């Protein structure tokens, strides 16, 4: 993993890709997202296992990662899919929800409007799709890593790996720094929404407002 | 854990 | 207008001072007293912390109304980013106060606090092995400021100076151009971190309020309120 | 809003 450039990097990523999956009241809609959300995170899983460096973690820290990350992840993907979809969130591609349909689930649309902002911050920065597959590298790999350094190696290579993709663009040296700062501070308002996001799924459940997967009762549960 | 499964 | 030098002077001057607590030694902690010893210092901090924010290059440019949105965003972040710095010096155990330095077993008093406690020390052990430095720290306490609430221009182009100020920070103390880049990132995933915990905070304070277990200052009832929870 | 006062 230490050992590709950064092209080989970016290719790497690039192929990893998880396939894009098809898909009111209240119910309805909650059940087509949790269905979706669940089927997206057995896919999550085969992508994460070829982020170069992530088999090379124990069983225990793979698992500990993914708990940490997933709904990050799910986030980020789904941000990325809205990016040109002003006021939009495509969930899939027969599944385009407009901002007041948040509104048909109870605590919803705060959680929508965040996911908006995001994807207009991705849209005013012109985020590439080579710079949003190492975010959500960095995301895996960074969400759980504070509970030693091939993990810290790894990171520094996808962010030499961010910092080569905008050199080749023709940024400066100044807007190549400022650019990576943007793009990373981004990574703490998808933490954020995660957190919102994980409160509002564990009330959804409490309810019983729509039948949970095991996996994803599982995955909810871990975040205890 | 399901999740360990998956992982293989 | 300001320069990098000039950026990290006003910084350094606007810190704010390191309070103490009104820990008792005379009495054994409950759940109760070691919750308002935290949110007494807490609230004494957040009058500090407004001061301070005015000096933060940019911030007192914004409208009340924005002021007012970044610090309900940011101040548990802040207030966190301050306790893991105090603490650097202090492995195994958190500075709230000098008279307050508890390790996780007395976290364990407070139902739910040693798992944050934790998180904590994790964080300060990070800053520790990465040799954090002063003039790193308040950028990155300001980047807090200034971004947690951003999306909820002219806020974006002050952060674009800090970002530049701490590149300058690391090319004075001789780290390569590639090394530069890897510890801009390294410091500012910390703040993904911060977030973290912040939100897993929030949740744990809420929980105390509505169990009555201490009393909130009407400013720590309203900033806590904004949260929403 | 008290912060709203204080930041007076
Ligand atoms: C977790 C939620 C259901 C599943 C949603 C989903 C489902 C699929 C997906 O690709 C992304 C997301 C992000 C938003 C998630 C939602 C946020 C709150 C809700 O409970
Ligand atoms: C918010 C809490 C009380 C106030 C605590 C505090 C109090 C003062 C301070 O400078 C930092 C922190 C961070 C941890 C906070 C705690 C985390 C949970 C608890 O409810």
């Amino acid at each position: 993993a230490a050992s590709l450039t950064a092209d080989q990097m970016v290719s790497a990523l690039l192929d990893a890709e998880p396939p894009i999956l098809y898909s009111f009241s209240e119910a309805s809609m909650m059940g087509l997202l949790t269905n979706l959300a669940d089927r997206e995170l057995v896919h999550m899983i085969n992508w994460a296992k070829r982020v170069p460096g992530f088999v090379d973690l124990t069983l225990h820290d793979q698992v500990h990662l993914l708990e940490c990350a997933w709904l990050e992840i799910l986030m980020i993907g789904l941000v990325w899919r809205s990016m040109e979809h002003p006021g939009k969130l495509l969930f899939a591609p027969n599944l385009l929800l407009d901002r007041n349909q948040g509104k048909m689930v109870e605590g919803m649309v705060e959680i929508f409007d965040m996911l908006l902002a995001t994807s207009s911050r991705f849209r005013m920065m012109n985020l590439q799709g080579e710079e949003f597959v190492c975010l959500k590298s960095i995301i895996l790999l960074n969400s759980g890593v504070y509970t030693k350094d091939h993990i810290h190696r790894v990171l520094d290579k996808i962010t030499d790996t961010l910092i080569h993709l905008m050199a080749k663009a023709g940024l400066t040296l100044q807007q190549q720094h400022q650019r990576l700062a943007q793009l990373l501070l981004i990574l703490s308002h998808i933490r954020h929404m995660s957190n919102k996001g994980m409160e509002h799924l564990y009330s959804m459940k409490c309810k019983n407002v729509v039948p949970l997967s095991d996996l994803l009762l599982e995955m909810l549960d871990a975040h205890r | 854990a399901i999740l360990h499964r998956l992982l293989q």
